[PDB]
């Protein structure tokens, strides 16, 4: 079916993009927002100056309408979320959003629930716009690049003033081999400081529950989870973390999950492969001084 | 000035999958209902501008009748009164066409806020259909908000780092959670206070609906049948647990 696909330039988000293209069809169409060279050869490729999908105007929408396209796909990114709803909407559409798979027969699954359930759809009657959620995906190898066609934009409501990057420490959590993960549990800013301790010398990172983040102990880009990053380490220490299921969706691929946790009934034993009841504040110190 | 906020009730989203079981494809009765957590930050936010502007506050809900008595809890925090449209739906577009049909008996609006997703249906769709239905901006994940000369100057979350935005006029804005707008807990006797505050009741709109069909609903069990390490005496406990990594090829 005729397929858009509508993305930055990140060859990431858009092989995943592309991934969920080829269920649907054998040549999807990309229009680019933002700057950077198009990797990958589709038949025919778009770009907007803008990435802000305020700042739009019509002119999308009445291209897509015009060329009839079935099926829109954007990621599950701050981008992705800005423009499909309203487009939708001006397209007249369904939307089904933070798509985490889709079978053969093109049911279409996403969470329920604080991602305890698992809710599966067809599609009636389309155009349909569809976000995939991130990391759900393989990211499609994209091979040579294709040229864009300018698309003007529309009136600006929204001026970016300023983008600024999360300070980074060490390597990425969504690369790491290691995470070592602090809860409320942990108890303050400064307790964090033997989890970084830790993590640095596994060759690791720390990240944190919303819990930890709402506290102010860990930046927010540290939150794993259904509305944080996912994660899937060899290792993944959840310390001082109850487990609850929305911090557990973004660890489903972690290989061993740790738990150390002073509540045996703590959600998060139902998920670790080891696990040790009792207080961190001497399991971690244990731990570092075994490792040394 | 008015600001509207967008809450909705929900199902206890602590619940944990060993006690979580559906009737007819939604969750079961049961489970204590409350206001969902990315809208109380709404909430808060909304209730900080009003602390800030001297503006009106307006807590729109589509919903049942018997979740006033939670959507008080924002009348508590500080808002000035509820509007509650009545419906069972969780169609995005009849839920937000009907937001918009209760947004358009409120005069001027100069500002709408709602949560990031649901707490029930973990979706981040009804606040840009919304938008799309009103022709206003939609801003994402915003975490702060400041009123200015033209309009709003925007602190959104992305994926690496944050963006700062202004805002031309009016728009609809989803708000992610950071430490500034943790909800506040109102005292008891806000609570009682907050009974006699105004609820307004709307009948729902007809309106359509999205062409797409939920085929099912299911939980999948979350039991990874633990290796607990006794940890009576914790030097011996990481000691197990490190054998256990050796052995099982993971540390
Ligand atoms: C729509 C929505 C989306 C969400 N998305 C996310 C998400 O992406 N990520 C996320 O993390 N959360 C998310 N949540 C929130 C989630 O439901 C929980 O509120 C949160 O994960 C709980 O944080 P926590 O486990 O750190 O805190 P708590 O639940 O308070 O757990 C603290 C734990 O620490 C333990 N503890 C205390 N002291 C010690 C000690 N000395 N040693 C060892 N253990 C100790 C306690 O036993 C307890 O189990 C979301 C919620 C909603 C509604
Ligand atoms: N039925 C409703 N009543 C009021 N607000 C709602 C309703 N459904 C969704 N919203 C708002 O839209 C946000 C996102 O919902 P959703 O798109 O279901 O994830 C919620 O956090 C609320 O702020």
């Amino acid at each position: 079916m005729k397929t858009l696909i509508i993305e930055t330039a990140n060859a990431k988000i858009l092989g995943e993009l592309v991934t969920v293209s080829r269920l649907f069809g054998q040549a999807p169409d990309v229009v680019v927002l933002g700057s950077g060279e198009l990797q990958g050869s589709y038949g025919k490729a778009y770009r907007l100056s803008d990435t802000l999908g305020a700042n739009l105007g019509s002119s999308l929408s009445d291209l897509i309408k015009r060329e009839r396209y079935e099926l829109i796909l954007l990621s599950t990114t701050a981008i992705g979320s800005g423009l499909a709803g309203p487009l939708a909407v001006s397209l007249g559409a369904p939307i089904l959003s933070e798509v985490t798979a889709i079978s053969p027969d093109l049911t279409i699954e996403r969470s329920l629930y604080g991602s305890k359930a698992v809710a599966r759809y067809k599609l009636e009657s389309g155009p349909l716009v569809l976000t995939i959620k991130r990391k759900y995906f393989e990211a499609a190898t994209l091979e040579g690049t294709t040229a864009t066609e300018e698309l003007p934009v529309g009136p600006q409501k929204i001026t970016l003033l300023e983008e600024i990057e999360e300070e980074r420490t060490g390597i990425p959590l969504e690369d790491a081999e290691v995470v070592v993960t602090g809860g409320r549990g942990i108890g303050s800013g400064d307790n964090f400081s033997i989890l970084k301790e830790i993590a640095g010398m596994l060759n690791g990172a720390v990240g944190a529950s919303r819990g930890a983040v709402d506290e102010g102990w860990m930046p927010p880009g540290a939150q794993i989870g259904q509305t944080g990053k996912i994660v899937a380490p060899t290792v993944y220490f959840a310390v001082g973390v109850s487990g609850a299921s929305q911090h557990l969706a973004g660890i489903s691929n972690a290989k061993c999950v740790i738990a150390i946790n002073k509540d045996n009934e703590a959600n998060i034993f139902k998920r670790a492969r080891f696990g040790i009841v009792g207080d961190y504040k001497k399991a971690v110190p244990a731990l570092i001084n075994a490792l040394k | 000035m008015q600001i509207v906020v967008l809450a909705k009730v929900v199902p206890d989203y602590e619940v944990p999958s060993a006690d979580f079981e559906l009737v007819g494809n939604r969750a079961h009765p049961r489970y204590t209902r409350m206001i969902g957590l990315y809208d109380e930050n709404a909430v808060e936010l909304g209730v900080q501008l009003k602390e800030k502007l001297g503006a009106d506050l307006t807590v729109v809900s589509y919903g049942r009748n018997d979740d006033v008595q939670f959507l008080r809890k924002a009348l508590a925090m500080g808002a000035d009164k509820v509007v509650l449209v009545e419906g069972d739906s969780d169609d995005p577009y009849v839920i937000a066409a009907n937001l918009k049909d209760a947004i358009d008996r409120q005069g001027t609006v100069d500002l709408i806020l709602a949560g990031r997703q649901s707490s029930d249906m973990d979706r981040g769709v009804v606040p840009g259909v919304l938008a799309g239905m009103l022709d206003l901006p939609f801003v994402p994940q915003a975490c702060s908000v400041e009123s200015v000369d033209g309009g709003w100057k925007i602190s959104q979350i992305t994926e690496t780092g944050k963006r700062l935005l202004k805002l031309s006029g009016k728009g609809v804005l989803s708000i992610t959670s950071v430490p500034e707008n943790v909800p506040r807990i109102p005292a008891v006797k806000a609570i009682f206070a907050a009974k006699k505050k105004p609820v307004e009741k709307l009948p729902e709109i007809g309106t359509g609906k999205m062409a797409v069909s939920e085929l099912s609903v299911s939980i999948p069990k979350v039991e990874s049948n633990c290796e607990l390490i006794p940890a009576e005496d914790m030097d011996d406990a990481v000691r197990v647990l490190l054998r256990r990594l050796k052995e099982e090829r993971y540390l």
